[PDB]
């Protein structure tokens, strides 16, 4: 050791990066060949800024490693890498569970491990970060239950797409400030909790490709300022509730590849902001009188509308009990 | 026209093309300060 740094805090960052360089098993872009020398602020991927503690001293404030296919694991020596808030490590072949030592990153604000080969349970270390507002663990192989403690934190975005979650959606979902949440392409079992409308700020939401069931909890209508609502490729059964007319700000909705029954309401479906309203590949004894004229976009394929084309064989449309589930006495819709 | 809830299904896309900048302040990088947060919610600030 014969190197001196501008401050003592960047000295630990050099220790972490060099040890984390030693954990790089592959780098086709040669983006890590620059990681030699004490002048860390010129390394490719890391960025410096005047420290919020004192503007006199500059510190490594963020790490950005967008696509740049990079392989390896995250060693525990990254705990010395303090004060970083943005960690963009997306679309690179990293592996290994997130180290527990990353809990020392008290200033973590946005954490981007999307499109990685991380194979763990859920990162219970990603919950100790108080300032965290953006969290995406999408296109990863996470397993097990989603802890209900995630929504209790003041988060702004949660991404969980293309994972292997196997529990049910926690009842704590209503406590989240999260503007956008994504549960797509996951094995979420159970029903949607009846605690949604306790959001008051949820903008976008998606439920594509889940093994979810149950009649739709009508409390979703309280989302007055909501933009995207999607429940495609799910196993939902029942009729559409009439209280969804409160979604005045909704712009797009999708309910395809489900087993919905009942009536389509004409009331809310004429919203000046709603676009591309797809309900195809479903069961709907109701009619879409005002809900395929060409001022907006509607889809009615495999919906069993006798007046409309592209319907389903009358032997396939309600050859079973034509009664929908009562959506009463059901544990997911009322008493 | 720009919805990030649907663009999240694309593993390769990012909320900000300009590298280094925070996903909330994805504007011109006069100083490229990682500690500056322009927008508040991640729906009104998509690029
Ligand atoms: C209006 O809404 C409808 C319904 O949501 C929408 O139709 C859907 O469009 C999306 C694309 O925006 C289709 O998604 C594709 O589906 C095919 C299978 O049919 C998949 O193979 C595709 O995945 C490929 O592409 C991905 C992205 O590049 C890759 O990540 C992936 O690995 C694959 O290479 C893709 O998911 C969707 O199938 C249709 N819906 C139906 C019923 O087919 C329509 O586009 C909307 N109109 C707009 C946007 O104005
Ligand atoms: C949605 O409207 C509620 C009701 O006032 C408000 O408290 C909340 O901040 C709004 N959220 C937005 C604009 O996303």
């Amino acid at each position: 050791l014969d190197l001196k740094f501008a401050n003592n805090r960047l000295k630990r960052a050099y220790i972490a990066l060099q040890a984390w360089k030693k954990a790089f098993y592959s780098d086709p872009f040669n983006t890590a060949a620059n990681w030699v020398g004490p002048d860390v602020c010129s390394y490719k991927g890391v960025f410096c800024a005047p420290a919020l503690d004192d503007p006199s001293v500059l510190v490594v404030a963020g790490i950005d490693l967008n696509h740049a296919d990079i392989a390896g694991y995250l060693p525990p020596e990254l705990g010395l890498l303090t004060d970083v808030a943005l960690f963009h490590v997306n679309s690179n072949r990293f592996c290994g569970v997130i180290p527990k030592s990353l809990s020392k990153l008290t200033l973590m604000y946005e954490f981007d491990v999307s499109n990685n080969r991380f194979v763990g349970p859920f990162p219970t270390v990603a919950l100790s970060w108080p300032s965290l507002k953006f969290l995406d663990i999408r296109y990863n192989d996470f397993e097990g239950k989603l802890p209900p403690e995630i929504f209790d934190k003041d988060l702004d975005a949660i991404f969980l797409n293309n994972n292997r979650f196997e529990s049910t959606i926690p009842e704590t979902i209503g406590k989240s400030t999260a503007s956008v949440v994504t549960f797509a392409h996951n094995k979420f079992s159970g029903c949607i909790p009846k605690t949604i409308g306790q959001m008051k700020n949820l903008n976008e939401i998606v439920f594509i490709g889940n093994n979810l069931s149950g009649c739709l909890p009508n409390e979703i209508g309280s989302l007055n300022n909501v933009t995207v609502f999607d429940a495609s490729s799910n196993g939902f059964v029942g009729s559409l509730p009439s209280t969804l007319s409160g979604l005045a700000n909704v712009e797009q909705m999708d309910f395809s590849y489900n087993k919905f029954t009942g009536f389509v309401t004409d009331n809310i479906c004429k919203l000046p902001k709603l676009s591309n309203f797809t309900f195809s590949y479903n069961f709907f004894n109701g009619e879409a009188q005002s809900c395929s004229s060409q001022e907006k976009q509607f889809d009615d394929t495999s919906n069993c509308l006798q007046n409309r084309p592209n319907q389903k064989s009358a032997k396939e449309c309600l050859p079973v009990v034509s009664r929908p589930v009562d959506c009463s006495k059901d544990k997911c819709a009322g008493g | 026209r720009r919805y990030i809830g649907y663009d999240a299904l694309k593993k390769n896309n990012v909320p900000c093309s300009r590298r280094g900048r925070s996903y909330y302040d994805c504007k011109k990088r006069r100083r490229n300060n990682p500690y500056r947060r322009g927008c508040s919610a991640i729906t009104h600030c998509y690029r």
